[PDB]
């Protein structure tokens, strides 16, 4: 069996790799 | 340069895996498998120590531009220079239409 | 799951190539001798194996990519052997092999059928060759 | 010596059972065996004999001053932590916290009583086949160094484009449990330590170069 | 060069006893600044800098490594290299000189 | 809440620290004290790979629990 | 003569003798390296002796009551640290005490 | 209506008049014909475990060069029975072991060389402390100390 | 001639002269250390001014002799305390495994 | 605060990342550093503990 | 403010 299956990999973005902030403060188009 | 030449030879022939045993490391029962929160203290100070020893130029640059853009403006920014009568006679003469 | 050790396969080694050691420690008086000389050798036992968990995982630097492969059957009999590389087919010279692994990863499939009382039993390599 | 490396042996073992407890963990405290390797299976034994005929932690046996100096307290010892090590171990599921605590533990203190024993002259308890050895040891002498060590299983399976693998399963090497297959198909291959000691690795100015 | 430096190196080789020194080779063996960058002043000519000749030494990769191709290199055959031209050197060297 | 599965076997490193400077890891030159293979050939079963490691002794940590 | 010169280092010595028990078995041969290699084991180990006489006369004939004051003994180690890992001592440290 | 100064990481650094004296991850192994390898490793996957055997290479073709020293090697220009009949450079086990005798121990000596073990002399413990680098802060301190009197 | 017991036992700081030997017996052996000190720093700057990177012979000796001096002022208890500044680390080196991962290598 | 995710499992790196010293952008998990599920061509001294 | 010339500076003066 499995054999038929998918990979279905994993991406991220450099981006994503070192640079998130997060909070609500994240976005600065917010009121908080 | 002769100098620093030598010191940035002597860093990069350093070799990579350079762990150090921080002898505090008792008080964390490391069981082989565990990795010890001060690996890297002494590959990071010598990375600190080169890199910075590669940026000379660019903190020299940085500063001479600093130090030309505040000295073009002692007569304005500095008051014992500004309230000379001379650089005071001086700004009136420029300002001569 | 459960314990089933083996009975026809024993003793499977797999070593590196003598002619690379050959030509690392004679330069043939031509060129200059090697650095590295880094010689390995796996040896799996039949019996206190399972069948299973036949599968194996090991890395090798990139200059150690020619193997050989050498089987022992406790079986006196004949049986048919088949070793499968990376899906092609080696042919040897207890038996022999040669093998000329490729960079990255690598699949060995060893077969042992009896064919008088038709029991199969596998072994499965996986190997890296590192860049 | 041995007085002082008892006393700093049981501070030692107190202080690092502080989330796991393992020191005050209370065992049948009438169990003993010569041959290690077998503990578990004879304690199974001994478990069916009084569960069908039908006490002390490892503090109270230091307390009560059970292990002695000689090579039979330092053996007592190390056998009581692998009984209870091995009893928690069984206790706790697969793989929750407590149990790789418990693991975690084991390893530490087995690794510190034999290093400490071997370090105070105590104990606790070929080349013919190929070619390749005939040629090695007609060219060079061989000075050897042998040890051993357990391996370790992952998962693998096959799919449509290529082979794939999963982490390194963290079951304890105390586990006897036979095996639960999450699912069909699935490979069970054992990775192999790794070799080389002295592996070489680049200069510093490799990975500090300027860009 | 040096006559410690060529049995260090015969004996970083097993073969040290296949050797043999005569008399000779024992008794001799024992014995302006162009701106060429522009971050602080008015840089010179190009055509100028070119004229003047380049020596780093101190750095292992050199002066310079693209970002992208630094970032897709490999690390064994480098630790490789450098053991091979920073470590083994005196070795190799005695292999060309001695040893036919 | 899934399993990930990657293209390799993972890699298992027994000590993470080395003794630099070992008579069983770094051959001296020159030893001076002590058809078939060899007679100077000798062989030496270790206890345990912590042998070829860095670790401290019980007497120092049980000096720093004391504090 | 030929007259092989002093080992520097330890390392030189053991590299020496190595080449001398490699030289050995054929000095029929050799016949001449023979000859300097073991000058220079003459002169090292009476080099040797004369430093172990040396310094028993010195341990036995020290001083009664002499000692070292703290502040100078700390201030010598700094230097000679200071001065072995190639790092400067400012000029106002040394000639001051 | 003070003079901070860079770093001074002596723990980098290398000793400019004996090398000999480095740690053991600063030294060349080059000095006492160690950088090639000649290295030979059989495993076992046997049972549920591994008999790793490492095997260091010496040419078995050399007479004289990789056999253990004895009396039958030296000639009559040698004075070498006794001493044959009947360590010298550190480790890291051994430098660790000094560091912890020299913590817990500050100047019984006799103690530091009993913790180490039983092949150091105190004279080379007394030599590998004079050696050891000392702390950054207490040389800002005492160089600092030495400039204020100058200065003042 | 020669014996074993002297080539195993050896150092390059085996040289102790008379100078040592009188600033002993006559006490003060510490204006010796600090002299030598100050001549280490005079060829140290000798040695900057023209580019050498290499420390003469005569710079090993004086290093050798004050090395020898301290030790055994220290070792003859001649001194009320030992300052102990020692970084509680000390480097060494790191297994060194590569990724397992395979490479695409487009 | 500041959120990392290790390059090879989309999970987020606690308390600690291994920051590579070639890429200088990827960070590696404690877990996938201590099993080498990096590139073949990286090595374990190319990444720092920060 | 980062001292990184100022050990050579002052060692050569
Ligand atoms: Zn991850």
């Amino acid at each position: 069996m499995f054999e038929t299956m998918v990979a279905n990999p994993i991406k991220v973005s450099r981006l994503q790799s070192n640079g998130v902030l997060t909070g609500p403060a994240a976005n600065t188009k917010s009121i908080h | 340069s002769a100098r620093i030449s030598n010191r940035i030879n002597e860093l990069e022939r350093l070799p990579a895996n350079l762990g150090t045993y921080s002898l505090d490391d008792c008080l964390e029962f490391i069981t082989k498998d565990d990795l010890s929160s001060r690996m890297d203290t002494f590959k990071i100070k010598a990375l600190v120590e080169l890199k910075s020893l590669k940026l000379l130029t660019k903190q020299k640059s940085i500063r001479q531009k600093l130090i030309n853009n505040v000295a073009s403006q002692a007569h304005h920014n500095i008051p014992y220079l500004r309230d000379s009568p001379f650089t005071a006679a001086a700004q009136r003469s420029v300002q001569i239409r | 799951m459960e314990y089933k050790p083996y009975k026809l396969i024993q003793q499977i080694y797999i070593f590196s190539s003598k002619n690379l050691y050959s030509q690392a420690t004679k330069p043939l008086l031509g060129s200059r001798p090697s650095c590295n000389q880094n010689w390995v050798e796996y040896i799996f036992n039949g019996n206190e194996l399972s069948q299973n968990e036949n599968a194996f995982s090991f890395m090798l630097q990139p200059m150690q990519t020619f193997l050989t492969l050498q089987s022992h059957l406790t079986s006196s009999l004949k049986d048919t052997e088949t070793l499968l590389t990376i899906n092609k087919e080696p042919v040897k010279s207890t038996e022999i092999f040669d093998i000329r692994l490729s960079e990255g990863l690598n699949h060995l499939m060893f077969r042992c059928e009896d064919k008088i009382s038709h029991e199969t039993e596998f072994m499965n390599f996986w190997i890296n060759v590192l860049p | 010596k041995l007085v002082d490396f008892l006393v700093n042996v049981q501070s030692i073992l107190n202080a690092a059972s502080v989330k796991c407890h393992v020191v005050d963990e209370s065992f049948p405290a009438k169990f003993f065996e010569k041959n290690p390797d077998k503990i578990y299976e004879s304690y199974c034994k001994f478990i069916k004999n009084r569960s069908n005929s039908e006490l002390t932690t490892i503090n109270k046996r230091f307390e009560n001053g059970e292990y002695e100096p000689i090579q039979g307290g330092f053996y007592k010892l190390y056998h009581d932590i692998k009984l209870v090590c091995t009893i928690l171990i069984h206790f706790y599921p697969q793989g929750t916290r407590n149990y790789q605590l418990v693991d975690k533990f084991y390893k530490f203190s087995s690794e510190l009583l034999l290093r400490e024993c071997c370090r105070i002259g105590i104990a606790l308890t070929d080349d013919d086949a190929t070619e390749l050895d005939k040629i090695i040891s007609y060219d060079f002498i061989k000075i050897s160094m042998n040890y051993t060590v357990p391996i370790s299983q992952t998962y693998q399976i096959r799919t449509k484009d290529m082979d794939l693998f999963s982490s390194i399963i963290s079951k304890s090497n105390l586990d006897k449990r036979p095996h639960e297959l999450p699912n069909t198909n699935f490979k069970i291959n054992n990775v192999l330590p790794q070799t080389d000691i002295e592996n070489e690795a680049p200069r510093l100015g490799f990975v500090g170069a300027n860009t | 060069m040096g006559y410690y430096d060529v049995l260090a190196g015969l004996s970083a080789l097993e073969k040290s006893s296949q050797v043999v020194f005569s008399a000779t080779e024992l008794q001799q063996l024992t014995q302006k600044r162009v701106a060429v960058h522009g971050y602080l002043g008015g840089k010179v000519s190009l055509a100028d800098a070119a004229q003047v000749e380049y020596e780093v030494g101190h750095s292992l990769l050199g002066s310079y490594v693209p970002r992208q191709q630094l970032e897709a290199l490999s690390s064994v055959d480098f630790s490789h290299h450098f053991h091979r031209t920073l470590e083994c050197k005196a070795a190799l060297e005695t292999h060309d000189v001695f040893l036919a | 809440g899934e399993i990930l599965w990657f293209r390799g076997p993972s890699v298992i490193v027994n000590e993470r620290i080395i003794n630099s400077g070992d008579p069983h890891l770094s051959l001296p030159l020159n030893r001076w004290f002590t058809l078939e293979p060899d007679v100077e050939n000798e062989k030496e079963s270790l206890p345990g790979p912590f042998v070829l490691g860095l670790r401290p002794s019980a007497k120092f940590t049980a000096h720093r629990l004391s504090m | 003569e030929i007259t092989i010169p002093k080992p520097r280092s330890s390392a030189q010595l053991e590299q020496l003798l190595y080449r001398y028990r490699a030289i050995q078995n054929h000095p029929k041969e050799n016949k001449l390296e023979i000859k300097a290699i073991e000058d220079t084991f003459r002169n090292i180990s009476r080099d040797q002796d004369i430093y172990e006489t040396k310094l028993d006369t010195l341990r036995k004939s020290i001083d009664k009551g002499f000692q070292y004051d703290e502040d100078l003994l700390n201030k010598h180690l700094v230097a000679l640290q200071l001065l072995e890992k190639d790092t400067d001592v400012p000029d106002y440290f040394l000639d001051l005490p | 209506n003070v003079k901070k100064e860079f770093p001074v990481n002596l723990t980098i650094k290398k000793n400019v008049y004996d090398s000999a004296q480095d740690f053991n991850a600063l030294q060349d192994e080059s000095r006492n014909s160690r950088q090639i390898h000649k290295v030979y490793i059989c495993h076992t996957c046997g049972n549920e475990s591994i008999n790793v055997r490492y095997h260091n290479l010496r040419a078995r073709d050399t007479n004289l060069c990789s056999r253990c020293f004895q009396e039958g090697h030296f000639g009559a220009n040698f004075q070498s029975s006794d001493f044959i009949r009947l360590k010298k450079n550190w480790s890291d086990q051994e430098m660790l072991l000094l560091l912890e005798g020299i913590e817990m121990y500050e100047d019984q000596w006799e103690k530091i060389a009993d913790h180490v073990g039983g092949h150091k002399r105190v004279e080379d413990c007394i030599e590998k402390f004079l050696s050891l680098p000392i702390e950054d802060n207490y040389i800002r301190e005492v160089v600092g100390s030495t400039l204020n009197g100058k200065g003042g | 001639i020669i014996k074993l017991q002297n080539l195993y036992n050896w150092t390059p700081s085996n040289y102790i002269g008379d100078d040592e030997i009188e600033n002993f017996r006559n006490g003060t052996p510490d204006k010796l250390v600090s002299d030598s000190l100050l001549k280490l720093k005079r060829l140290r700057k000798e040695r900057i001014l023209n580019k050498v990177l290499k420390p003469t012979t005569e710079e090993r000796e004086l290093y050798f002799k004050v090395k020898r001096i301290l030790k055994e002022v220290i070792l003859a208890k001649k001194v009320s305390k030992v300052p102990i500044n020692n970084v509680r680390a000390f480097p060494v080196l790191q297994t060194n495994y590569n990724g397992s991962i395979p490479v695409v290598r487009a």
